[PDB]
């Protein structure tokens, strides 16, 4: 056991379909990603309007 | 983004028409309410779910990606 | 696994220890490709 | 999340029975039957039927909550008269006349134009 | 015949405009009722998508040809998925057309619902193939590529009803009223001045006759005659709508007399 742990999860109350990943370094030459995730909302019996 | 392709209150198919109704807009030179009438569109919700619609998928298409 | 560029339409394969940027090109930001693995939708 | 499935509007569930027939408690010769997986479109034209049956006292259909489809219908019919024959005769009744008024909505069709 | 009666006044392959005559209001209703939702039509149900470098989202699209209008003739001898004795579902059940579309020209690539292209086995039967009441002959605008951009993808189309989901929607809008003169007296018109001059007056006026002010109110009368106006949207003709409308009722009533029948059971 030589490393921690240090994963993203998914929102535990949402759920969806991975839109698209980006992989880029930084100005400081670290390596980040942003992970777009897309979900179709439907109106539902509580919803706002 | 893109012509509805039917009428939400009814359920008339208007994704078929779209096109046709921009050409009488411009070829023939109609108002939108003649133009909404030659379609087929008598009923005030399907003629509003043609004349309502804006169609933004043409500014989409200008990315390249 | 491969990537594929965005201002370009090219397709990276370079794994890790590789990263940016890009081939034939010059910008850094790059998008991960679509999975085989097919997914189906309720068309409603 | 919580929404539940459509088919479940008309699909009879896991031991879900169609017809529920029960003896009513309040007046004698009395019946309330459960219809599971119709709405409106049944229960309407059913209670509207047994009210054309002159020999039944009592004929009201309901609807408990629009989330569930399903509705109760009570039925009272006089003495020496099986209520379940009522709804039976009523039923054959309304598959006779929409027989009827399909023959003459073909034969109509048939002498049209465009 | 002996029961109701019909009378066409209008038709067309659009549309039906008739009177029902010597009718109960609930059959009336009712009837309306099994015409919007309870008849069985074939609409894509499945979307299996390879790629999509198009705008729209995935399920957007999917969506969108769901809507599609597809050719629901043979309907009634397609079955249920949840009733064939197949895996997920077969050609007995559901009918399969691929859409495969990529940009070409320098101008936008439209698809349409024409580019839709049956690859299941309809092994004669009259099913699967997407309306198409275009001028032009195209049919539902799907989509809009660009350039460079590509749709693939493939369409599994199963039998539904539209009480499950509007897209199996056999009908669009139906005309309904009974009592064009409010000799009924159903309905308390609103008004500020006049009742009569503020309310247009309907079509159907000219199929009945006015009151007369020296006639008291009509009080045993009930509503016999009726005037509809069915509409398709082009998955199953009029005439057909209608009728399967009348055979579903009929056959749903039938199934209760059979519920009845089962309940003798010990
Ligand atoms: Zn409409
Ligand atoms: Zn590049
Ligand atoms: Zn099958």
């Amino acid at each position: 056991h030589s490393k921690r742990d240090a994963s993203t999860p998914l929102r535990s109350t949402e759920n969806g379909i991975v839109d698209q990943v980006l992989v880029t370094t930084n100005q400081d030459g670290l390596k980040f990603v942003k992970v777009r995730v897309r979900t179709t909302k439907i109106p539902q019996i509580g919803d706002k309007f | 983004m893109i012509v509805p392709v039917r009428c939400f209150s009814c359920g008339k198919v208007v994704g078929d028409k779209w096109e046709s109704y921009l050409n009488l807009l411009q070829e023939d030179e109609l108002d939108e309410g003649t133009a909404l009438s030659r379609l087929g569109l008598k009923r005030y919700c399907c003629r509003r779910m043609i004349l309502t619609h804006v169609d933004l998928i043409e500014k989409f298409l200008r990315y390249n990606p | 696994l491969k990537y594929i560029c965005a201002e370009c339409s090219s397709k990276l394969s370079l794994s890790r220890t590789d990263a940016v940027r890009c081939k034939d090109c010059g910008h850094r930001i790059l998008l991960k490709a679509r999975t085989k693995r097919l997914v189906q939708f309720e068309a409603r | 999340m919580n929404a539940p499935d459509r088919f479940e509007l008309f699909l009879l569930g896991e031991g879900e029975s169609k017809l529920k027939i029960d003896p009513d408690t309040k007046a004698p010769n009395a019946v309330v039957i459960t219809f599971e997986k119709e709405d409106h479109t049944l229960g309407n034209l059913i209670r509207a039927e047994l009210l054309n049956d002159r020999k039944v006292l009592f004929a009201a259909y309901k609807v408990e909550h629009p989330f569930f489809a399903r509705f109760k219908l009570r039925i009272q019919t006089t003495e020496g008269y099986d209520p379940k024959d009522a709804l039976k005769n009523a039923c054959n009744s309304i598959i006779n006349k929409l027989g009827a008024l399909k023959t003459n909505f073909e034969t109509e069709w048939n002498l049209q134009t465009l | 015949e002996e029961g109701p009666q019909v009378k066409i006044r209008e038709a067309s392959k659009d549309n039906v405009d008739f009177i029902l005559s010597n009718v109960d209001l609930a059959m009336a209703n009712s009837l309306r009722r099994v015409m919007i939702a309870e008849i069985p039509t074939l609409a894509i149900d499945s979307v299996e998508v390879e790629t999509n470098t198009t705008v729209l989202a995935d399920e957007f699209i999917a969506h969108r040809l769901g809507l599609i209008p597809l050719q629901s003739m043979d309907i009634e001898q397609l079955e249920y998925s949840r009733d064939c004795f197949c895996e997920d579902h077969c050609d007995k059940c559901s009918v399969v057309l691929t859409l495969q579309a990529f940009g070409e020209s320098e101008s936008t690539t439209n698809v349409y619902s024409k580019d839709l292209v049956i690859v299941s086995n309809l092994m004669g039967r009259n099913i699967g193939h997407p309306i198409i009441q275009d001028k032009e002959g195209n049919g539902v605008l799907i989509c809009k590529l660009r350039k460079g951009q590509e749709l693939k993808l493939t369409c599994v189309a199963k039998k539904g009803i539209a009480k499950e989901h509007a897209k199996w929607g056999p009908a669009a809008a139906i005309e309904f009223e009974y009592d064009p003169w409010n000799k009924l007296k159903h309905t308390d018109y609103w008004y500020e001045q006049d009742s009569a001059k503020e309310w247009p007056q309907s079509k159907n006026c000219e199929y009945e006759d006015p009151p007369n002010e020296g006639d008291p109110f009509d009080y045993k009368a009930q509503a016999d005659t009726f005037y509809m106006n069915v509409e398709s949207v082009g998955s199953i003709p009029v005439d057909q709508v209608v009728v399967r409308g009348i055979d579903t009722l009929q056959k749903k009533v039938a199934s209760i007399l059979l519920a009845l029948t089962q309940m003798d059971q010990d």
